[PDB]
Formats: structure tokens, sequence, C-alpha cells
């Protein structure tokens, strides 16, 4: 009965193969993201408004643990997974290697607190040049645009205090400002954008890019913007295999 | 607290720094005895004939 | 283990042209990136300046530009941090920072709370 | 007083250095450079297991040298059969981030862990002929790095919160907790007699622990970067560490001092996995250059290359009898050599 | 105007002689006038001393252009007409009865070269791709099938030309007039040409699935790759049959001509010309909406260094061979009208290019493609550790 | 499709050539 036993095992191996074949087409039909920010950056709030886009299961609340995955939110009949890291330690130079094959990385910047703006600048430079995170593009979100306005409008502002380069800054001509805005707030809004863009210019050559956006605390177009950026990212990758870019 | 933990570690370090430490010659001799003790049993040293292993 | 030593800090008259030198041992000094991190009282850690492997690329924190200098010295195995034109907010503690991986231009955990390859620190006052 | 404690710490360090210097008499390589080398050793793949989708972080050989389990980022746990390359079980994972796995000595349980701070144990002697998560372990405040079964009712885990602990499968509590590390612990290996074990952390330092009491018997330094992997000599009196500084070193518990410094000139890559052989003579290791160089014990000179992987190599292991050598990389493939 | 036609018209001209042998003219009172039963008329001797004049044959094509002419022979009492030798070369005048393709030689020498070079480069490419394990993917499966459709085109082209010689003046170089009709009226020549009308169509339809595939990687999300490949391999290798087998039926139901080589009825030729033109048009459309996208990603490339003029110029000349865009130029408009040099130009501008197309699709999409270069270097360096 | 047209063209001229040679092998031969 050697053949009989071998046949039992072969049959088993074929069963545990059909399941893998079925799961292969499900694994490749979804996109994995990685959202990381700061303690005071509006990160949480943004994660909460993607819920609106997605004994039984109701408000599944488990134990306080790490790797808080979101609501498998989906838009335009394509599934997105987003992984909000939490309940971890300060150092992140070791577990960051896991997300080496994600579609994109979402970065949120608190552009209203001038004090720590410069300290947030470094993290973007460090993540940009990492060897593992070297072919992964990053999406930039400038949150809390409302609070910026007030600032430049109050007295105690002095935005060139921690940045004495604002003095000579002129507004780019290409800049399309929103109809009904102020010159002072247009200067401040665009002076931070190109700060981050200058870092992205180095180590370029089309390997990966950066997409800036002027988001708000209660904006509802985030899921749209993410979908469009992911669609742009995917198309560029395919073109590079046919040597068209 | 931090001070109490540091004092406990110091009191622990003191007794974790007074252990027998023999010369490296005996360790080298033991390593020699082990490495030529089972030098003919490891197939990666002397490959077995490729007639009875399950990897034909 | 790996030990980093810095000196030159203390109490001095304002405008003293302070001297900050970092001493390293137990590892090859010509294979790592050197940074500078500062911790002012009443708040967290701040980053000041960094230097390249051979001292080519140089960057500065926006707040302090054109008043500080850095100079990596492989032969003497020291650092030059001459400074002038002091400010009342400059009174803080300077920590000599390192980079965990060699042969790399960037590395995280320079301003972390409980980093390992960081100097003991020196106190300076105006 | 801080100042007082400064002089005490300096004096203790100086005394430790003097004690280390006193016990040192001569180098082992220079005083024993007479025995012939083992020559150049070449292997070739015999089986190639396929089916995994994403990269692979860990694998573990069984106690029969015929069954092995591998974990991958796709969220699947697969039990193989090296004899006929026929799969046996496929257990989906609750979380898709897994960084470690283990095999029970009796072949009745497995383990897994990753970014999620919970360790899961699965039974393979089920009456329904399937698989079921029996127990889950909670309490760690950091990502798990490695876990190894000690018996049918005890297990040892390592986490990224600078702590290590021993659990109880029947009722889940930390029976013993080991503290003292500064960085994140990355790997550990139990002794053959299950009386002691060692663990390296992200502080360029190693330690030895007693599973019974819980005190840190010894501590070793010497490296200049993070520790990525650690093994255990078959005799029970040595271990090897591979760091990110592109160097490999060997330590002896009794000597309390490093002996071998395996290095080169043209290789600049961090070690990822380390494993010994049956004879304690052929040390295998992984690299970021997509290779797996076979170094030696007393030779100290790569005498074998395992090229054939097109991506980073993350896991490595050898059988108990030494007949087969397995490997795994980030290309979702497994290879077996002889 | 046909060899076969005239062979049967000479069988009728000999049946005419059989009917003329049935009614023979009486001889004269002399030695002879031997006209007996010749290969033209079958009328024996006669009264000499006269201009014996017999009319012109009808089966002769050179004689249909001038019916006014005939043969001129002056029989005499000696027994023959007028000749220096006896029964050798008589007095005759067939000039009255019986009244430059250089391009063909030229054209044929050019494409028999492009196809050979292509076939060589493409078998080399196909071997390289099928070799390395690493590069096994849906895109390279399509590339291999397109390669294999160019190797099947070359083969048929080669063999077909051999057939022409065999059934024509190459076998008529000898004295086997019969052998050309038998071999021409057989069923082994017929198969040979109907085997070509399929390889050309399959090459065209594989170029068409290389562009429809390329088009769905950008347009929208992909689906089950297993199902996708099965549908693609059915279009490229079986849709040709759907209009080639009906064409063979029509040719072997009514026309039944010389090994199906002459497009006599232009309506039956359309059976094959229409799907080819449809595939060419879809390929051209797939080529215009992919260059928009490429200029919308370069012009809008963030910083955008203005060099789109020399960067997108090298991204148009790499898409031309893969999608076969050169065919849409002349073929789309004219077909059976140009009777002048226009026709020659058309013929010349297509055969030349299509023959060499295979060589280019083998260089750009395999030999020079940097990814395929990594298979070599790595392996070479691997082998270099010994 | 410009390949069947060359084939056709060569065939009709070639065929014609052989017919008149058949004639000159009989009448003139
Ligand atoms: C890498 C591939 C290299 C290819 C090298 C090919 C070189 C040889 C090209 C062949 C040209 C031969 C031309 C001679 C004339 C010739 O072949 N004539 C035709 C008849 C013309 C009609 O009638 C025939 O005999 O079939």
């Amino acid at each position: 009965t050697l053949s009989a036993e071998d046949k039992a095992a072969v049959e088993r191996s074929k069963m545990i193969e059909k399941q893998l074949q079925k799961d292969k087409q499900v694994y490749r039909a979804t996109h994995r993201l990685l959202l990381l920010g700061a303690d005071n950056s509006g990160k949480s709030t943004i994660v909460k408004q993607m819920r609106i886009y997605h004994q039984q299961d109701v408000l599944r609340t488990r134990v306080k643990t790490s790797g808080i995955f979101e609501t498998k939110f989906q838009v335009d009949k394509v599934n997105f997974h987003m992984f909000d890291v939490g309940a971890q330690r300060d150092e992140r130079r070791k577990w960051i290697q896991c997300f080496n094959d994600v579609t994109a990385i979402i970065f949120v910047v608190d552009s209203s607190d001038y004090n720590r703006l410069q300290e947030a600048l470094n993290d973007f430079k460090s993540i940009w040049n990492n060897r593992w995170l070297r072919t992964i593009s990053v999406i930039l979100f400038l949150n809390k645009q409302d609070l910026l306005a007030e600032k430049v409008l109050a007295g105690k502002s002095k935005i060139e205090d921690y940045f004495p380069e604002f003095a000579r800054y002129t507004t780019p001509e290409d800049a399309t400002p929103e109809p009904g805005e102020d010159p002072r707030v247009t200067r401040a809004k665009y002076f931070i954008r190109d700060e981050f863009l200058r870092i992205s210019t180095a180590s370029g050559d089309g390997r990966h890019y950066c997409y800036p956006h002027f988001t708000c605390s209660v904006d509802t177009e985030n899921i749209r913007r993410v979908f469009n950026d992911c669609r742009d990212i995917i198309q560029r990758m395919h073109l590079r295999q046919y040597e068209l870019l | 607290a931090s001070i109490a933990q540091a004092r406990k570690l110091v009191e622990q370090l003191k007794m974790e720094a007074n252990i027998d430490r023999i010369k490296v010659s005996k360790a080298a001799a033991d390593l020699m005895a082990y490495c030529e003790a089972h030098a003919k049993e490891d197939p990666l040293l002397t490959p077995v004939p490729a007639s009875e292993n399950p990897f034909r | 283990q790996v030990q980093l030593q810095e000196s030159g800090g203390g109490l001095v008259q304002p405008g003293g042209s302070l001297r900050l030198s970092c001493a390293a041992s137990g590892f090859t000094f010509s294979n790592y990136k050197m940074n500078w991190v500062r911790q002012a009282p009443g708040k967290g850690l701040e980053w000041v300046s960094d230097i390249s492997q051979s001292g080519a690329s140089i960057s500065y924190t926006g707040s302090v530009k054109g008043r500080f200098t850095i100079s990596r010295d492989n032969a003497k195995n020291t650092l030059y941090l001459q400074m002038n034109s002091l400010k009342p907010e400059d009174t803080a503690v300077y920590y000599c920072a390192r980079c965990p991986a060699p042969f790399t231009r960037d590395c995280f955990d320079v301003t972390s709370t409980t980093y390992a390859y960081r100097g003991q620190g020196t106190q300076v006052t105006v | 007083e801080l100042d007082q404690l400064r002089q005490e710490a300096e004096q203790l360090k100086n005394q430790i250095r003097d004690a280390r210097k006193a016990c040192a008499d001569a180098t082992l390589s220079q005083i024993t450079n007479n025995i012939d080398p083992v020559g150049r050793i070449q292997m070739r793949t015999r089986r190639t297991l396929r089916g995994h989708l994403a990269k692979i972080y860990a694998m573990h050989w069984g106690t029969d040298s015929r069954l092995l389990v591998s974990a991958s980022q796709d969220g699947k746990l697969i039990i193989w059969d090296s004899y006929t390359t026929n799969k046996v079980h496929a257990i989906p994972l609750r979380s898709s981030w897994v960084m470690t796995c283990a095999y029970a000595p009796s072949g009745n349980y497995v383990a897994c862990g990753g970014l999620d701070n919970i360790c899961s144990i699965y039974n393979l002697k089920t009456r329904e002929g399937n698989v079921r998560v029996s127990r889950e372990l909670a309490g760690h405040t950091g990502y798990l790095s490695c876990c190894r079964f000690l018996d049918d009712n005890q297990i040892v885990t390592s986490s990224g919160d600078t702590t290590c602990a021993l659990w109880d499968i029947e009722t889940g509590q930390q029976t013993t907790t080991f503290t003292g590390h500064t960085g994140d612990v990355m790997s550990l290996s139990l002794a053959p007699d299950t009386r002691l074990f060692v663990s390296g952390a992200c502080d360029a330092s190693a330690k030895l622990w007693d599973v019974r009491e819980g005190m840190c018997r010894q501590t070793f330094t010497g490296h200049e970067s993070d520790i990525n992997a650690i093994c255990f000599f078959p005799n029970g009196n040595a271990f090897a560490t591979g760091s990110d500084d592109a160097t490999c070193r060997l330590f002896d518990l009794r000597a309390d001092q490093e002996l071998m410094t395996y290095s080169h000139d043209n290789i600049i890559c961090g070690i990822t996995s380390v494993s010994f052989s049956k004879s304690g003579r052929l040390l295998l290791a992984g690299y970021d250059d997509f290779n797996c160089n076979v170094w030696d014990a007393l030779k100290a000179d790569r005498a074998g290359v395992l090229a054939g992987h097109d991506n980073r190599v993350s896991c490595l292991g050898v059988t108990d009898d030494g007949m087969a050598v397995a490997t795994g990389s980030w290309d979702s493939f497994l290879k077996i050599w002889n | 105007v046909s060899l076969w036609e005239t062979v049967q018209k000479w069988r009728e001209y000999r049946r005419q002689c059989q009917r003329s042998l049935t009614e023979d003219p009486p001889p004269a009172t002399d030695l002879f006038c031997n006209r007996t039963f010749d290969e033209y008329a079958c009328w024996p001797d006669g009264e000499p001393g006269s201009f014996v004049n017999v009319s012109c044959p009808w089966y002769l094509p050179w004689a249909s252009s001038v019916p006014q002419g005939h043969v001129y022979r002056f029989c005499t009492a000696e027994g023959l007409w007028l000749q220096k030798d006896n029964s050798s070369l008589p007095w005759r005048d067939l000039s009255e009865c019986e009244e430059p393709e250089e391009q063909l030689l030229f054209l044929y020498i050019i494409y028999t070269v492009g196809y050979a070079l292509s076939f060589s480069a493409l078998v080399i490419a196909s071997a390289i791709l099928l070799g390395f394990r690493h590069l096994h993917c849906t895109r390279n499966y399509i590339h291999l099938n397109l390669f294999a459709s160019f190797i099947l085109r070359a083969l048929s082209v080669f063999i077909k030309d051999a057939a022409l010689k065999w059934m024509y003046s190459t076998a008529a170089q000898q004295h086997q007039w019969d052998g050309l009709l038998s071999y021409q009226d057989s069923l082994s020549c017929r198969l040979v040409f109907l085997l070509m009308q399929y390889c050309v169509a399959a090459n065209y339809y594989w170029l068409l699935v290389e562009g429809v595939y390329l088009y769905t990687l950008l347009a929208f999300s992909v689906l089950s790759e297993q199902w996708i490949f099965r549908l693609y391999v059915s279009i490229g290798w079986g849709v040709p049959l759907l209009f080639v087998v009906p064409w063979g039926i029509v040719k072997y139901l009514y026309e039944d001509e010389g090994c199906w080589t002459r497009n006599s009825n232009m309506n039956y030729w359309l059976i094959i010309r229409l799907p080819i033109l449809f595939a060419i048009g879809v390929n051209f459309l797939i080529f215009v909406r992919v260059i928009c996208i490429v200029v919308s990603k370069l012009k809008a490339n963030l910083m955008c260094k203005t060099d789109i003029k020399c960067r997108l110029a090298k991204s148009t000349l790499t898409l031309i061979p893969l999608l076969g865009t050169h065919e849409v130029i002349f073929a789309f408009v004219m077909d059976e009208h140009a009777r002048g040099t226009l026709r020659f130009i058309k013929l010349f501008t297509e055969l030349s290019f299509t023959s060499f197309q295979g060589l280019m699709v083998a260089i750009l999409y395999c030999f020079v493609n940097n990814e395929v270069q990594l298979e070599f270097r790595k392996s070479w360096e691997r082998w270099r550790l010994e | 499709h410009s390949q069947g047209t060359f084939t056709s063209d060569k065939s009709e001229y070639l065929d014609s050539e052989r017919a008149q040679d058949f004639v000159a092998w009989l009448e003139a031969g």
C-alpha cells in the first residue's frame, strides 16, 4: 500500500494547493499602505474619517495591542489596507523594514506649529534616503491649514524667526492660489511646501517621487486623493518595464 | 524607581563579576577534542555515498 | 562597550568662544556619520548640525546658521565646534550623537529618548 | 550622588578590564596555525519548495529531520516535507505581520509572532483533522523577535521592549521575567540541556540567563553595532554572533572573552542568520549580498558560497542529524543543499 | 492565357487534328509535298508550284493579338518547299502568327534576406527567454508567442517560394511539361499555400494581442491572470482560422485555381484582407492612446527638464515595431487600384519593412532590454566564483 | 496583404511565359 499511502498524501497536497491558488488572486487584488505621523499632527482624526467609506461582528474591540489595522476601507470598487502603527517604542529603525513592499507611504505634517516644524523636516529626509525605503514613493499631507491662517493674521507670528530664508522668498508664478485668499497666507503656505520638495530633489532620477497636498482636518477628499495618487504610482511602474520612461 | 533599580543592579553587578575564569588554553583544548571527536560523523565534512540517502 | 566622551563645557563668561570636542574609542572612526543633538531645559531634544563621512556635505538647523562651525578630524579623532555671538536661549546641554549603521548616509534614532550610542553630555551657560 | 556613582562605575569598569587582561595570555589563531584546513566545500540545490507569495522571515526544522515549518508575510503558515516536497498543513494567520516561528520537540505544536504582540500556539493532533489555535499569550509591550519551545508546557519569548519572559501554556502568565537589556532583543537560542540560554540585543552586547532563577550570569561586549542573530554550539559552551558591522565573532562562556574575529575586506553587509553544524566545524551565515557564505570554526576563511538567491536571505537552519541544510530568502523560495 | 489552359487547348488542337485526320486532302501528282500531320495543321501534301497557305492557330496567345497573319510556304515538285537541306529547315513564315519583369528579381532578393535575419535573431531571442527561470512572466509569454508567430511566418514564406519553382519553369527546365500539371493539379500544392494564409494572419493577430494587453495594464485593474492568459492564447492562435478556413473553403469550392495563388476574385480576397485590416486598425488606435499618456507624464514630470523633444522621440520608435504600426501607412488606403509605380512603391515599402520587423522586435525587446542583461552578468559573475 | 500580392503577381507573369514556350516547342519546334 505504498502507492495507496503516497496517493493519500498526493491528494492532500493538491487540496492545500487549490486554496493557495484561490488566495493568490485575492492577495494581489489589494493595496497595502503605511500611515505614520507625529503625536500632535491630526493623524488619528484622518484615520477616523475613512470609517465612513467602510452573534456577528460589530465594533470589534480587542486588547490594547500594536499594528492597529483600519477598516479595510475601499473606494471605487478596489480594496485598500492601511496600517496605523501604535503602542510601540520610540525607536523605529528595525521594524520599518517590514513595509518594504507597500504601495505608498502616507506622511502627515503639522504645518501650524512653527516650533517643531524643523524637527519634522528631518524625519522626511531620513525616510527618503533609506536603502529599504528607496523605491517606495511617499505621499505628503499638510494638515491643519486652517490654524495657519489665524497665525499669520495674529500678531506674534515671525515665521522667519526659525527660518531666516523667508525674507527673500517670492511666490512661485506657477502657484495656483485659491480665489479669495490672502497674499501673506499664500506666501506662508507655499514656503513650506518647497522646503520638503527640495529634499526630494536629491536622489531622484525617477526611482520614486513625492506628491504634496494641502489637506484639512475635516476634508472628505482624502480617500479620493489617495486613490488618484496610487493610480498614478501604479501606471508609472508598468511603463518602466516596457522601457517607455 | 530609577535610583533603586540602579542600586539593585550595582549590588547584582558586584556578585556578577567574581566568577571562576580559567585560561583559554583549556577552552581551546576542549574545542579541539570536540571538533575532531565527531569529524567523521557530520555528512557535510565527508559526504555519504549517494545510493541510500532519501535525496536521490 | 562603545563609549563616547565629550568635554569643554562648563560655566564661563558670555562670549567665551566655547570648545566642544568628542572623543571616541572601540570602533573605527572613519566609517560612521557624525551628528549633533541638543536638549534645552523645559522641552525635548533638538537637532543642530550634521557632517558627512569625509566632511563634504554640511547642513545646519534653520535657527542657528552662520554662527556655528563643525570640523571632523580623522587624524586627531576630535571635533571642532567653535562658536560666538551667544544668546540667552543657548544655555542647554549638548550631546554627541552617532549613527548606528556604517556606509550609509542616513539613520534614525538620533533624538530618541533612550538611545545607546550617545554621549554623556556637558553643561554650558552664558 | 551622580558624581559618586560615576567614580564607582569607572572603577568597576577598570577592574573588569584588568581582570579580562590578566586572563589573556596569547591568541588562539597564532598559537595553533599548524593544522590543515578543510578545503573548499561546494553544495548544490536538491529540492526547491515553492508556493509562498511574500518574503520569508523564519523557519524551523523538526525533530525528525523530515518536517519543517515556514512563516511568510503573506499571512500563511505552511508545513513542508523535505522528502517528497509535498505540503501537509496550511494554517492561515490572524495577523499578516509575522517575524518568528517555532516547532515543538514532540511535533504536536507550533508558534508564531510578529508586529502583533501576541504569541499564538497551534495544535496538530486535532480530532477534527484540522488545526486550531489553542492558546494565545499577551503581556508584551513590543514586537516579538524570536520564540523557542522548551517542553510541552513552557515557552520562552523575546520582544522589542527590552524584556524577555517565560510563559506557561496551560495558564498564561509570565512565570519569570528577565530585564537588564538596553536595546531591543533580536534573537535567542536554548541550550541542549534547556538549562541556560543567551540573547543579543540592539546594544552590541550579549547576556546569559538562567531559566530557573532568572539572574544574568554573564555579559559580553565587543561589537560596534546591533546584534542581528545568535546561535548555540552543540557542546553547550559557546555561541556565535553576527552583527550589522559586517563582522562575525565567537564567544566562550568559561573564557568570558572573544576568540575569533571572522571578517574580510571587500564585504560590507550585515549578518542576518547564523547556524552551526553537527560537528561544530562548519559555521553557516547569511548576508545582504544575496549569498550565504560557509565559514569555518578554526579556519576563519569562507570556504564555500551558497549563491543562487536573487534577494535578501533572512532565515537559515540545519537538521539535527546534519544530513540536509535548508535556507530561505525574501524571494519566497526555499532551497535544500547537501 | 494559361499553360494549363493551353495544354488542354492543344489537347483540343490535337482533337482538331484527330477530326482533321478524319478529313484529309488528296495528294498531287508528284514526288511529295510532305505536310502530313504537323503540330499545327494535319493536312497531307498537295498540289505544288503554288503558294500553299494555311490559316493561323487559335490556341496561340501570341496569335490572338494578330489574326491577320498566317504561314507562307511554296511547295515545289521536288517533294518539299524551299530549303538548302533535305527535310531539315523548311520555308516557313510563322512571324505573322506569333506576335520585362526585372523588379520581381530585385524585390525577392531583399525580403528573402530580412526574413532570414529575423528568423535567426528570433530563435536566438526565444532560446534566451525560455532559458532563464527568473524572467517567466505574462509579458514574456506574450513576447514568446509573438516570436513564435514570426518564426512560423518566415518558414511558410521560405517553403512557399520553393513550391513556385517546382510547379513552374524550374521543373519545366527539363522536358516534363506533364509533371507541372499533375503536381499542379494535385492536392499537395493546394495545402502548401493555404498554410501561409494562416501564418500571416496569426502574426497580425498576435501583434494585436500585444497591444490590447499592453492597453489594459494602464486603463484599468487586472483580473484573474489565469483566465486572462487562456483567453489571449485563443484569440491569437484561433481567430485567424475563423476567416482562413472559410477562405480555403471558398477557394476550394468554386475558384479551385492554381494552388490558390492568384487573387482572381477580389471579393474572396477580402475574406482575408478585412480581419487583417481590423487588427491593424485596433493596433494603431492602441498606439495613439499610449503616447498621450507618455507625454502627459513627461511634460508634467514635477520639475520637468525640457527635453521631451529628445526623450519622447526615443519612446515612439520603440513602440513602432512591437505594435506593428508601419503597416497602417500604405495598406490602409490602396489595395487593388494602383496600377502604376504607386503599386511598385507600395510593394517595396512593405515587404522590406515587414521582413526586417522580426529582427528589431528581437533586439529592443530582448537583447538590449536591461533586465535580460541582469540574467547574464549575475550568472556570468556567479560562474566566475568557480 | 502585400505578400499574397507578390505571390499572385509572380505567378501570372511566370505562368504566361511557359505558355508561349509550349507553343514554340510545338509549332516552331
